[PDB]
């Protein structure tokens, strides 16, 4: 396209802690990040002759 | 993260629950020491040790609110099935004076003859 | 425009093919029932609800 | 855990269309009945 | 059944448990809002938004019992492990100071740089 849409992406944020015996596990969590946006010009000449 | 290859925007989403709070990690003090499978009040926080601890040690505390067995009580009183139990820091026995100690279940299970007794830990309101 | 064609990915020339014949059915339907609805009839031609 | 959470970011989700009919509607030839076709040519 | 040939009695086997009981549902009134997991005290219940609400919705609270993670303190106080966090409804912040705010848990990491804190989230009192 003229204009090329941001890419999406999720991630997992889980960090290992020490586990003593009778430990709760502690859950991780996620996020979202985006990329940019790009397009695309257009670019011509010519002759006559 | 740092020195990204190509500008971008991190739309962090919020999670709050992190656990499911069965047992707390708690730091012991200098005057603080723990034995497995032993009842102690450790920070604000009253539950059974699941690990040997000396001061400046980790140590786990289970809070599931689950029926308990101890023997750790003031053998003068009478603990009858159903009465409110509290923990006396001062002694470290369990006792149904109440007073000034902590409330930390009730008796399911009263005083048997070898001074053995079965509670449900409470909530730790 | 040839970008309207490069860019725009729905456009296409069958949309426009399409148009023409619609239209051309729509212009063939005129042409040939106009005649018959757009007359002044005269009251010889005209016949009352009864 | 969280999908509330997740359900405003749109561009993460499926885009799947819901399909309706759109467009004119298709015309037919009335008058034919009504005429008589000559088709020469060289009219 | 409509139109049974005889009549028929209806015995309605008793039961008591009708769900679980780890979230309630809630109606949000004319001056409530809830973003999706954030804490909230609507009708008397205290627990996680699972959903943005905005007023009238319709609105869960997740009231587990669970260890969570918030944001929301007032920053002047000083959060240790242990000590009780109250709800002040007025000012929508958790507070060590208890007055007359609700008790909605008690702290099991202190006050961090980011003035982040885990509590467990004591029962609906």
């Amino acid at each position: 396209p003229q204009v090329m849409d941001a890419k999406w992406a999720l991630q997992g944020n889980c960090v290992f802690l020490e586990h003593i015996e009778g430990e709760e596990i502690k859950f991780g969590t996620i996020n979202a990040e985006n990329g940019p946006v790009a397009r695309i010009q257009t670019y011509a000449t010519g002759f006559e002759y | 993260f740092k020195g990204q290859p190509t500008p971008s925007t991190i739309t962090q989403i919020t999670r709050a629950k992190i656990s499911d709070g069965k047992s707390v990690r708690v730091i012991l003090s200098e005057g603080e020491s723990t034995k497995t499978q032993q009842f102690y009040l450790i920070n604000g926080f009253f539950g059974v040790a699941m690990q040997d601890g000396e001061k400046g040690d980790e140590v786990t505390l289970q809070i599931e609110q689950a029926e308990y067995e101890t023997d750790n009580i003031v053998t003068s009183e009478a603990f009858e099935a159903g009465k409110l139990i509290y923990w006396d820091n001062t002694a470290k026995k369990f006792t149904t004076t109440s007073a000034s100690n902590r409330l930390v279940g009730r008796v399911t299970d009263g005083k048997d003859s070898n001074n053995v007794i079965w509670f449900i830990l409470l909530p730790q309101q | 425009t040839k970008e309207m064609k490069d860019f725009n990915q729905t456009f296409s020339v069958e949309i426009l093919n399409k148009s023409i014949g619609e239209s051309y059915n729509a212009l063939l339907n005129h042409i040939h029932l106009s005649p018959i609805i757009n007359f002044n009839y005269k009251a010889s031609n005209k016949t009352a609800f009864k | 855990m969280t999908f509330s959470s997740t359900s405003n970011l749109k561009e993460l989700l499926r885009k799947v269309v819901l399909d309706v009919e759109l467009g004119r509607e298709q015309v037919q030839l009335l008058y034919k009945p009504i005429y008589d076709s000559i088709a020469d040519s060289n009219l």
